[PDB]
């Protein structure tokens, strides 16, 4: 019943600029793959995770 | 929702996550470290 | 109904004895995910000695089953937990608790 207040972190997202996509006579190829490789992760640098 | 995965840990450093995508199916998987992740996204919207 | 999972792994070797102190940094979530404590926010390490009784069952047999440097989710029945009667105002009863635990070091 009452408005709960807590502080959370920002949250930000990030892509290449790849756009693949099916659709009946498409250009485009099915199947894609890639990867992500973690060099530094800190996992509390503020109360949340 | 958990998924299985040897050496189950959250993302750390040095790993690495690969992630293949099939507009077929469809379906999206994972691996982590060369290793399979038990689980899959299936039968998700192609609107775009 | 302590359940424990491993987020992040620890040394492997080393766990909690009896009358050793057991410092860690916690958050407390209801099953539902709404959280009601956290050491975090308060920026200091929470400090307990095992077979004291001083924690819930819950956490004594939890940081037992953990290891140094070990984070882990722990899932905990009622039973083990506060129970019918709760804690007022802060947690229902009848609640399952899950709660995320760093271990940092023993002492």
């Amino acid at each position: 019943l009452l408005l709960q207040t807590n502080l959370i972190n920002y949250v930000t997202s990030i892509r290449p600029n790849i756009f693949v996509g099916r659709a009946e006579g498409s250009t485009q190829y099915g199947k894609w793959y890639f990867e992500v490789m973690v060099d530094e992760v800190v996992p509390f640098l503020t109360a949340q995770a | 929702r958990p998924v299985t995965s040897p050496g189950q840990h959250l993302l750390a450093p040095e790993d690495v996550v690969s992630c293949c995508l099939d507009l077929s199916v469809p379906s999206i998987s994972f691996r982590i470290n060369g290793c399979p992740v038990q689980g899959v996204f299936e039968a998700f919207n192609l609107d775009g | 109904g302590v359940q424990v999972e491993t987020i992040s792994p620890g040394d492997g070797r080393t766990f909690p004895k009896r009358g050793q102190t057991c410092v860690v940094h916690y958050t407390g979530m209801l099953e539902d995910g709404k959280k009601f404590d956290s050491s975090r926010d308060r920026n200091k390490p929470f400090k307990f000695m095992l077979g004291k009784q001083e924690v819930i069952r819950g956490w004594e047999e939890g940081v037992a089953q953990m290891s140094v440097g070990q984070r882990a989710k722990l899932t905990i029945s009622p039973d083990y937990a506060y129970g019918a009667t709760g804690h007022p105002g802060i947690i229902p009863p009848h609640a399952t608790l899950v709660f995320d635990v760093e271990l940092l070091k023993l002492e």
